RNA sequence: UCGGAGUACAAAAAACCCUCCGAGUGAUUUUAAUCUAGACAAACCAGUCAAAAUAACCAUAACAUCACUUAUUGAUCCAAAAU
C-alpha cells in the first residue's frame, strides 16, 4: 500500500482487491470461494454447490481489506436495479 | 491403457455439456442424463474430446 | 426470433425423444445379445 | 531412506456431542471411521458414516440388539453362525425429542 | 480400570470352549425372533425402552370390573377337541384345503369374537385411545356386555360406531340405536361422552347424551338426564374422540344434581367429569359395555354453534414453532450471502432518514 | 354477500359455495391479506383476490379439479368408512 | 421524509417541486460527480402520506 | 356477550391417535444401520409358528393395537389345518375387517425378501388390500 | 504432497534423516438434479456431512458401486474454448 503518493500525497487504493471483493456498508466483505471454476468434472455436486457461494470474511481479514482501501469505496451507493442493495443494512443485531 | 475426457452434449436441442471420464480403446458414448433446462431425462450423445 | 428459435428447436427434439431413447436402448439391448451369441456359439464350438 | 510419509494429521474422529446434551436440528452427534455408535431412533446416517440428529431434543447413548438387513450379506452370516442363545449387542444414539410436533391456536372466531 | 458388571452380562452364559457342538441357528429368521424376545426384557443398562416412554412402565390396575364369566376349563377343552376332531375328519374341508379354496364365515368370527376374547381387544384399544386415561384417570375395566350403536344415514342406511370408528357429524345429527343383551331385573345408565373439544377447560369434557335407569335393552323407556347433542368438533383441531359408557347399576338411582334442562344448548351447563360423576355413583353403578369412536369437523357442524348454541363459530390452525437460528454474528464467517436473510425482520426496504 | 347486487345471481350463489369456509354467521364474506407493511398493497392483494374469486365463479367452464397428493386419506378412509356404512336395515 | 419538510415548511406544495426545491430545503443531497442521475421517489411514508 | 363464546387461544386435543391420522405426527426416522425400519405409526407383523399363523398390528410403542390370531377360538374353530396357506388368507381377512372397525386405514409392512415370494404371504397382502387396509403409509407433512 | 497402522493403551490434538504398509487410479452402470435449516473441521485458504422444499423418474420413486476406500491430488493470474 501507497500510505503517501508522490503527487497528491494521498492514500492509494489497491486495486486487485477491487477486483475481487465486495464490500456492503455495515462493513462486511463477500467474495467468491476459490477453485469455484476449476475442474468441475472431477467434484461432487454437493461440493460444485459450496463452490458456487457468496461468502463472508472474517474480521481479521475485514480489517485488512479496509486498510487496502480507500474510502470511496466504503461510501454509501445507491443503484438502480442493484442485487445487493437489499443487504446493506444490518438487522437485529443484539452486540 | 489411458481414459479420456469427452464433452457430452444433449440430444434435446438445449445446449448442455457435461464431461466424463472414458476408456480410450472403448466406443463413442451415449448416455440418459439429466437436462435441466428441459428438466427430464434426455439422450446424452458425446459431441467432442476434451482432454486426453 | 432467437427466443423462437430455441423453443422451436427444443420442441422439436422434445417430439423425436422417445424414439430415440427406445432405437438406442433397441440398440444396446441387441449389442448385448449380440456378444452373449459370440459367447455361448463359442462355449459350444469349444466343448465339442 | 526406507520409511516414507507416515505423515498425515488426525482426522478428528470422535463424538461431538455428549450424553444429556441438547441438541439442534441437523446437529452432527458423532463422526467415525468404521461403525462404533449406530445411530438410534431420530439420528441421521450420513454417507461417511456420521451421525447427526433429526429432531430437536436430548442426546441419549443406549446399548440394543442387533439386528441387521437381510440384504446385507456379511452381517446375516457373522449372525447366522451364533451359537442358539448368543445376540448380538451394539451401542446406539438417541435424540429424544423435545419439542411437541406443533400446537393448535385460535384464528378466527367466526 | 475396570468397573462390575451389575448382574449379568448377556452372552456370558453359553460356553465357548468347544464351539463346534453348540448348536446354531443358520437361520437369519430364528436370530431376528430371539432378539426380539431379548428386546423385551428389564435389563440393568440404559436401553431405549427406558427412555422413550413405555408409559409409566410397571403399573398396578385399579379394576373397576364386571367380575369374569364363569365357565369349566375342563368341559371347554373336551367340546373343542371334539369339534376339531369332527372338522378334521371331513374329506371335503381336507379338498378345500389343498386346492386353495376355502372361506372363512366372518359374521360368525365377529360372533364368537364378540362372545370370546372381544372384550380384552376393545379394552386395548381403548387403552391405546387412552380411553382409561381421561376418563377413569388410572382405572382398566374389561368391556364384558357388547354394545352396538349405530346411526341412521337414511331409510335403508346404517352407519355403525365400532371401537375406534370413525364417523361424519352429519350421521351424528340424531340420537343413535343402542343394542346389548340383558334380561330385566336390570337397571343401566348409558353415557355419550365428548372426552375433548372442550373450548375452556382442558381436563373437562362435554356431556352429549345421557339416559338413565334403563329397564333391560329398553333404550327409550329410560328417564333422559341431558337430551342427544350432536358432536360438534371445531374446523381447526382434528379428530375428537367421542365415548359411550354402559353401567350396570343395582339400585334405582335419582340425580336432581346431575339432571339437566330440556332443551340445554348452554355449554357451560354441559360440562363433565366421567370420574367424578363416577365417584359419586360408585357403589351401585358398575361400568360394564364400550364402544367409541374419531370425529372430525364437517360441514353440517357449522348450523350447530350459529342455530343451536347461538354462538360465533371457532376455527383453529395447526401451528407449528418458528425455526431456529443462532446467536447472529458480526462477522460471520464463511457463511453464505442468504445468512443475512435468516435474521431479516420482514422483506421491505426501509430507508432510514431518507 | 346476498345484498351485494354488483355481481349476477348465479355467481352471487355460487361463490357462497365454494367460500362457504370464510363466510360469516352475520352473511358477511370476510377477505384477509397480511403481508406487506403498507396497506395499500394488502388492500390491493384483497382486491385482486376478489376479483379472482367472482373471476372463477363467473367462469361456468371451471371444473375445480382436486389433486391426489393430500386427498388420497380422504378418498380412502371414506371409502373405507363406506365398507362399514353399508349395512343395511332402517332404524328410526 | 417528503410529508416531514412540507410540514415544516421547507418546501411549500403550492408551487411545482422539482430538484432544485428538494436541495433549497435540504431534504436531499445530490453529487454528479459520485454519478447521481437524480432522486428516485421511495414509498415508505406512503399510508401517512 | 354469551357465556358461550368463551373459547381460550389455545386448544389443547389430549387425544394421542389424533395427530396421527391428520400425518403431522413425527414417525422415528433413524435406525438405518438395523432392520426393519421402525419409521411408521402403525406395522403389519405377520409370526408364523410351525402351528400357528399370528397377523400383529403395532404402534411402534411395542404395543400391539388390533390382532388376529390362529390360536384364537373364534378362527381356529371355523377352519382346518391351523398352518396352512387357507389360513394367512383367512387370518388377512379378519384382520382387515377388525382394523376397519378400529379406525385405523394405513400400516406398514416389511417382509423379509423371501418371506415376499411365498404364496402365503402374497395372499395375506392380497386379503388384506380387498379388506380396505392399505399397506404404505401416508407421507409426513413437513417431514 | 496425500492416506492407513504403531509411536499417541480410554474425547480430540501431538514430533523425529522414528517403525511399517500404501496413493498420483482402475473397473463398472445404478450417469449419480436444483435449492436450502443446522452443524463438523478449521490460523487463513481449502475440506466435510445434512433435514424440510422443489423437479426427475415406480406415477406419495435422490447415499453411484467395487478394489483394506481411506488417498488417487494443485490456488491465483494467464491462456485456449464459446455457453
Ligand atoms: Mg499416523
Ligand atoms: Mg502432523
Ligand atoms: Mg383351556
Ligand atoms: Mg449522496
Ligand atoms: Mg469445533
Ligand atoms: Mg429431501
Amino acid at each position: 500500500v501507497t500510505y503517501f503518493s508522490s503527487r497528491k500525497g494521498k492514500r492509494k487504493t489497491v486495486k486487485a482487491v477491487i477486483y475481487r471483493f465486495l464490500r456492503l456498508h455495515s462493513g462486511l466483505w463477500l467474495r467468491r470461494k476459490a477453485g469455484y471454476k476449476k475442474k468441475l468434472w472431477k467434484k461432487t455436486a454437493a461440493r460444485k454447490r459450496r463452490l458456487r457461494e457468496f461468502v463472508f470474511c472474517n474480521k481479521t481479514q475485514s480489517k485488512l481489506l479496509d486498510k487496502m482501501t480507500t474510502s470511496f469505496w466504503k461510501r454509501r451507493n445507491w443503484y438502480a436495479d442493484d442485487p445487493y442493495q437489499k443487504y446493506q443494512d444490518r438487522t437485529n443485531l443484539k452486540v | 491403457s489411458k481414459t479420456i475426457l469427452v464433452k457430452m452434449m444433449s440430444q434435446a436441442g438445449t445446449g448442455f455439456s457435461f464431461n466424463t471420464k472414458r476408456s480410450r480403446l472403448r466406443e463413442k458414448l451415449t448416455l440418459l442424463h439429466y437436462d435441466p433446462v428441459v428438466k427430464k431425462k434426455v439422450l446424452f450423445v458425446e459431441q467432442k474430446k476434451i482432454r486426453s | 426470433q432467437k427466443r423462437q428459435a430455441r423453443e422451436q428447436l427444443i420442441e422439436e427434439c422434445m417430439a423425436k425423444m422417445p424414439q430415440m431413447i427406445e432405437n438406442w436402448r433397441q440398440q444396446q439391448q441387441e449389442r448385448r445379445e449380440k456378444e452373449q451369441a459370440d459367447k455361448d456359439r463359442r462355449a459350444r464350438l469349444q466343448a465339442e | 531412506s526406507k520409511n516414507l510419509g507416515g505423515k498425515s494429521p488426525g482426522k478428528r474422529f470422535g463424538i461431538k456431542k455428549m450424553e444429556g446434551h441438547y441438541v439442534h436440528a441437523g446437529n452432527i452427534l458423532a463422526t467415525q471411521r468404521h461403525f462404533r455408535w449406530h445411530p438410534g431412533a431420530h439420528v441421521g446416517l450420513g454417507k461417511n458414516k456420521c451421525l447427526y440428529a433429526l429432531e430437536e431434543g436430548v442426546v441419549r447413548y443406549t446399548k440394543e440388539v442387533y439386528v441387521p438387513n437381510p440384504s446385507n450379506s456379511e452381517a446375516v452370516d457373522l449372525v447366522t453362525r451364533l451359537p442358539q442363545g448368543a445376540v448380538l449387542y451394539k451401542t446406539f444414539v438417541h435424540v429424544v425429542p423435545a419439542k411437541p410436533e406443533g400446537t393448535f391456536k385460535l384464528v378466527a372466531m367466526l | 480400570r475396570r468397573a462390575a458388571p451389575l448382574g449379568p452380562m448377556p452372552n456370558e452364559d453359553i460356553d465357548v470352549s468347544d464351539l463346534e457342538r453348540l448348536k446354531k441357528y443358520r437361520s437369519f429368521d430364528r436370530y431376528r425372533r430371539r432378539a426380539e424376545q431379548e428386546a423385551r426384557k428389564p435389563h440393568w443398562w440404559r436401553t431405549y425402552r427406558e427412555h422413550f416412554g413405555e408409559e409409566s412402565g410397571p403399573k398396578d390396575r385399579v379394576d373397576i370390573g364386571l367380575p369374569p364369566p364363569k365357565v369349566s376349563r375342563t368341559q371347554q377343552l373336551l367340546e373343542r377337541k371334539q369339534a376339531l376332531r369332527e372338522l378334521r375328519a371331513n374329506v371335503e374341508e381336507e379338498r378345500a384345503a389343498r386346492l386353495q379354496t376355502a372361506r372363512i364365515p366372518l359374521e360368525a368370527v365377529r360372533a364368537e369374537w364378540e362372545r370370546t376374547c372381544g372384550p380384552y381387544h376393545k379394552q386395548r384399544l381403548a387403552e391405546y385411545c387412552g380411553l382409561y386415561r381421561d376418563l377413569f384417570h388410572g382405572a382398566t375395566f374389561v368391556p364384558r356386555v357388547p354394545l352396538h350403536v349405530a346411526y341412521a344415514v337414511g331409510e335403508d342406511d346404517l352407519m355403525p360406531v365400532y371401537h375406534g370408528n370413525e364417523v361424519t357429524p352429519t350421521e351424528a345429527a340424531q340420537a343413535p340405536e343402542v343394542t346389548y343383551e340383558a334380561d330385566e331385573g336390570s337397571l343401566w345408565t348409558l353415557l355419550l361422552t365428548n372426552l375433548d373439544g372442550h373450548l375452556l377447560e382442558p381436563d373437562a369434557e362435554y356431556v352429549h347424551w345421557l339416559v338413565t335407569n334403563i329397564p333391560g335393552n329398553r333404550v327409550t323407556e329410560g328417564q333422559e338426564t341431558c337430551p342427544y347433542l350432536p358432536p360438534f368438533p371445531a374446523r381447526g383441531s382434528g379428530f375428537h374422540r367421542f365415548a359411550f359408557l354402559l353401567f350396570k347399576q343395582d339400585k334405582r338411582i335419582d340425580f336432581s344434581g346431575d339432571t339437566r334442562p330440556s332443551p340445554c344448548y348452554q355449554l357451560a351447563q354441559r360440562t363433565f367429569h366421567t370420574f367424578d360423576f363416577y365417584k359419586k355413583h360408585q357403589d351401585a353403578m358398575t361400568p360394564a359395555g364400550l364402544a367409541f369412536f374419531q370425529c372430525r369437523w364437517d360441514d353440517s357442524v357449522t348450523r350447530v354453534f350459529h342455530q343451536l348454541l347461538d354462538m360465533r363459530e371457532p376455527v383453529f390452525e395447526f401451528v407449528r414453532p418458528p425455526p431456529y437460528h443462532p446467536k447472529q454474528k458480526r462477522f460471520p464467517h464463511r457463511q453464505p450471502l442468504r445468512y443475512l436473510d435468516r435474521y431479516r425482520d420482514s422483506h421491505e426496504p426501509t430507508y432510514g432518514i431518507y | 354477500l346476498a345484498s351485494a347486487d354488483w355481481i349476477a345471481e348465479p355467481v352471487r350463489l355460487k361463490l357462497a359455495v365454494k367460500h362457504k369456509n370464510r363466510i360469516n354467521r352475520s352473511g358477511e364474506l370476510i377477505l384477509t391479506s397480511e403481508c406487506s407493511r403498507y396497506q395499500f398493497r394488502n388492500l390491493a392483494d384483497c382486491l385482486q383476490k376478489l376479483r379472482d374469486m367472482i373471476a372463477e365463479a363467473s367462469q361456468p367452464a371451471k371444473e375445480p379439479s382436486r389433486e391426489d397428493a393430500e386427498l388420497r386419506r380422504s378418498r380412502i378412509e371414506n371409502m373405507n368408512r363406506e365398507r362399514l356404512r353399508k349395512k343395511r336395515i332402517s332404524s328410526a | 421524509r417528503l410529508q416531514y419538510l412540507i410540514d415544516l415548511g421547507r418546501v411549500d406544495p403550492t408551487q411545482p417541486i422539482d430538484l432544485t426545491q428538494l436541495v433549497n430545503g435540504r431534504g436531499v443531497t445530490i453529487q454528479p460527480s459520485k454519478r447521481d442521475y437524480g432522486v428516485q421517489l421511495v414509498e415508505e411514508g406512503a399510508d401517512t402520506f | 356477550p354469551v357465556e358461550n363464546e368463551a373459547v381460550a387461544p389455545e386448544f389443547t386435543n389430549r387425544n394421542p391417535r389424533n395427530l396421527e391420522l391428520l400425518a403431522v405426527a413425527r414417525k422415528e426416522r433413524g435406525w438405518g444401520t438395523v432392520w426393519p425400519s421402525r419409521e411408521f405409526w402403525h406395522r403389519l407383523r405377520v409370526i408364523r409358528t410351525q402351528h400357528h399363523i399370528e397377523a400383529l398390528v403395532e404402534h411402534r410403542n411395542g404395543q400391539v393395537v388390533v390382532s388376529a390370531s390362529t390360536r384364537e377360538w373364534a378362527i381356529k374353530k371355523h377352519l382346518y389345518s391351523t398352518r396352512n396357506v387357507v389360513a394367512c388368507e383367512s387370518v388377512g381377512r379378519v384382520l382387515a375387517e377388525r382394523c376397519l372397525e378400529a379406525g385405523i386405514n394405513f400400516m406398514v409392512y416389511h417382509p423379509t425378501p423371501w418371506e415376499a415370494a411365498s404364496d402365503s404371504i402374497k395372499r395375506l397382502q392380497h386379503a388384506m388390500t380387498e379388506g380396505g387396509v392399505v399397506l404404505r403409509e401416508p407421507r409426513r407433512i413437513y417431514e
